[PDB]
């Protein structure tokens, strides 16, 4: 994250960061979307061309967490991997289409004030939030969790930014050079969760996962997301089959 | 179910620092 702000304790208790086993290396950001599941990039996971193809074994989360390098104890969980489920269309060849991918914990996670899961969003939810103009909130790292809120942008704009072929699977957000702010999750940030907050019901809800940009916080160029609702028939489909 | 309501902030009627933001783009956003 850059130009952001410090996280206050307790405001993205379904972040989750994805960390290498060994090296120790935090790859990516991830959301926990219920005791047993969290929610990441498919990219995080697998990316041929950098011969990147990880196994439950390869990983661990790091649930609760608020200080980027310090073991909270008695705070944060850390967690070992059932099986790793990536989007049968994932397109990692041109764009980054349908980056995502699932992730299920050995054993469930108990929640605590530091961690709860985020609600994914429904039809109506999609419909009534996922609308330019609106903002939503992106979290991730720099020594504390940071915390970026950013208007989601018209499709036009979007697809007149890159020269990738935008699909409906993907949005982007991020201010425009005239509106005066900043801030943007970077490489660094994927498979974060993008949220808002629905003013019907209070709850929070995962639209997005950070998928790509082209340099981060640039003026004129967009963070893309992950369409979370696009593909929640997929996410439904994993868990319950398992 | 109690998916996101936070314990230290719905739960407790608290509001984080910038969620007024969000929720003032759904009037001034568009
Ligand atoms: C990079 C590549 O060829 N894909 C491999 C696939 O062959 C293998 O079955 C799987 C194991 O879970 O890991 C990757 O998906
Ligand atoms: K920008």
């Amino acid at each position: 994250i850059v130009e952001g702000s410090d996280a206050e304790i307790g405001m993205s208790p379904w972040q989750v960061m994805l960390f290498r086993k060994s090296p120790q290396e935090l790859l990516c950001g991830a959301s926990l979307i219920s005791d047993r599941w969290v929610l990441t990039a498919a990219h995080c996971l697998l990316y041929p061309p950098w011969d990147k193809n990880f196994t439950e074994n390869d990983l661990l989360v790091r649930i609760g967490k608020h200080s980027r390098t310090r073991y909270e104890a008695n705070i944060e969980k850390i967690s070992m991997l059932e099986k790793i489920y990536i989007h049968p269309r994932y397109n990692w060849r041109e764009n980054l289409d349908r980056d995502i991918a699932l992730m299920k914990l050995k054993k469930p996670v108990a929640f605590s004030d530091y961690i709860h899961p985020v609600c994914l969003p429904d039809r109506e939810t999609a419909a009534s939030l996922l609308q330019a103009g609106y903002k939503g909130r992106v979290t991730g790292w720099g020594s504390v969790l940071q915390v970026v809120n950013l208007p989601i942008v018209e499709r036009p704009v979007c697809k007149d930014s890159t020269r990738i072929r935008i699909t409906d699977n993907m949005f982007c957000a991020g201010y425009k050079p005239d509106e005066g702010k900043r801030g943007d999750a970077c490489e660094g940030d994927s498979g974060g969760p993008f949220v808002m907050k629905s003013p019907f019901n209070n709850r929070w809800y995962q639209m997005g996962i950070v998928s790509w940009g082209e340099g981060c916080d640039r003026d004129g160029k967009y963070g893309f997301y992950t369409h979370v609702f696009r593909l929640k028939k997929w996410i439904q489909k994993v868990i319950d089959q398992f | 179910a109690d998916c996101g309501l936070r314990p230290l902030f719905e739960k407790k009627s608290l509001e984080d620092k910038t969620e007024r933001e969000l929720l003032e783009s759904y009037i001034d956003g568009r």
